[PDB]
């Protein structure tokens, strides 16, 4: 369904049927609810325990199709452009894409061949370094987030001896938001995420609907209004 | 296997660190217990007391291989003056104090009664005191040219009751093996009275099995009481 769509049937979900309609929403509304209701359905749906059903990212054929549009295969860049400090001397240093939702998958190719590499837990990395071996499994790389300034930089943590030749990540791109018009006004340009023109969502239609209904939701919590419904409706945050 | 090879395998064999329940050591920990083990293995390896080797001191190939390295030798011919012995004819040596067990044990006697004989090597026959009496007039097991009495006595010594005058005492036993200990330990620690680093003198043949006891030995400690 196109941005005219979800803001059509918006308006006929929210107040075009209800007994003691309410105001229409306006379309900065409608948007900025939308964005939301888009977020906060793919943390959702990411996290088992965030839906009714216990069902996270491939758990089932629908939460392979709902992220399926959303899923982006790109490369770590080197962090060789400048300086820095990093906390293991034998780690090398790499930028993620800047449009960085979740990692999912992550492997390194080596001169050794290629090996997946395995987020460590800061407990984890401390339990591992206090080890005589203090490198991976045969067939893995380590990993650990490191000082990041404006996208999340990464140090890859390999067996001795071995070089990096390109470092893959399979990520979940961010979602891009849904702008039901052109937000250009004399009055000031307003923006949801950096962007005024018309945005199409841009995951599958099968979770459009799911959107709609959340959106709908947020807005009859934000009509109510009081303390009650926020707290309850903000916890599918998350 | 080097001080850090015995830390480094003796980690890997108690899981250290591990994600399984497991066990850690300091290393003075493992000091105590990989010279405890040592200690332990030779002492039942010349009595022949292991079930698994099931040999004594030099009775095969693989027991020679494992205590060549605890084997001195000894030479005395000072003898200590003012004591209180069994017989007239007892003269006594000091032990050199670092002494575990000793295997040979050999005297050189010189005197002018056995003429043409002078400087003849006598064995060396340890005798317990229940058999001293009886063997001091015996013929065939008592002192004579080709036989010493040595009886032990307080204060490190060996009571040599020869019918002949002793000139030398000779000796071979096993020593006092050094202890292993994996790191410069702090003032007022020390494993038999060694505070620095100390490397296994014997084989590395026996190093493992050494190891191995005194992994069996940690898991005893910590699992004694539970």
């Amino acid at each position: 369904m196109n941005v005219n769509e979800f803001s059509n049937e918006f308006d006929v979900l929210y107040n075009n049927i209800m007994s003691n309609a309410a105001p229409g929403l306006n379309e900065y509304e409608k948007s900025v609810l939308l964005t939301k209701a888009q977020e906060e359905i793919v943390k959702n749906y990411f996290e088992p325990a965030g839906n009714k059903y216990g069902k996270g990212l491939d758990d089932s054929p629908k939460r392979q199709i709902d992220f399926s549009e959303l899923i982006k295969v790109g490369e770590g860049v080197l962090n060789t452009s400048a300086p820095t400090i990093t906390f293991d001397k034998r780690a090398k240093v790499y930028d993620l894409p800047a449009d960085l939702f979740l990692v999912i998958n992550e492997a390194v190719d080596t001169n050794a061949g290629t090996k997946q590499i395995v987020p460590i837990s800061y407990s984890d990395y401390t339990r591992l370094m206090s080890r005589p071996y203090k490198e991976p499994v045969k067939y893995q790389a380590w990993r650990i987030i490191t000082t990041s300034i404006n996208n999340i930089s990464v140090e890859l943590i390999v067996n001795s001896n071995e070089t990096i030749t390109d470092y893959k990540v399979r990520y979940i791109r961010r979602p891009a938001p849904i702008i039901t018009t052109n937000l250009s006004s004399e009055y000031g340009d307003v923006t949801i995420n950096g962007v005024s023109t018309v945005s199409e969502c841009e995951l599958n239609p099968i979770i459009h609907s799911e959107i709609l209904q959340r959106a709908v939701e947020l807005a009859k919590a934000a009509y109510q209004g009081d303390l009650q419904a926020s707290v309850e409706l903000g916890q599918r945050s998350e | 296997m080097t001080n850090k090879e015995f830390s480094d395998g003796f980690s890997t064999l108690l899981n250290s660190f591990g994600i399984t329940p497991n066990i850690t050591l300091d290393e003075y920990e493992k000091s105590t217990f990989l010279t405890n083990a040592q200690e332990q293995l030779i002492i039942d390896i010349y009595s022949g007391r292991n079930i698994i080797y099931g040999k004594s001191f030099e009775q095969t190939e693989e027991i020679r291989r494992y205590l060549s390295n605890l084997v001195e030798t000894y030479e005395t011919s000072t003898k200590v003056t003012g004591k209180l012995g069994l017989s007239k004819d007892s003269v006594f040596f000091e032990i050199p104090q670092d002494t575990w067990f000793i295997t040979y044990e050999v005297a050189f006697l010189k005197d002018s009664r056995l003429g043409c004989l002078d400087g003849i090597e006598a064995s060396v026959v340890p005798l317990p005191q229940d058999d001293l009496y009886r063997a001091k007039d015996n013929p065939f097991r008592g002192p004579s040219k080709d036989r010493v009495l040595r009886l032990d006595i307080k204060s490190d010594l060996a009571e040599l009751i020869s019918k002949y005058n002793v000139d030398k005492y000779l000796m071979r036993y096993i020593s006092q093996p050094t202890p292993i200990i994996l790191v410069d330990l702090p003032d007022g620690l020390s494993i038999n009275g060694v505070s620095t680093e100390s490397e296994c003198e014997l084989n590395p043949v026996v190093h493992r099995a050494i190891l191995e006891r005194a992994v069996q030995l940690a898991i005893i400690s910590k699992t004694q009481l539970t």
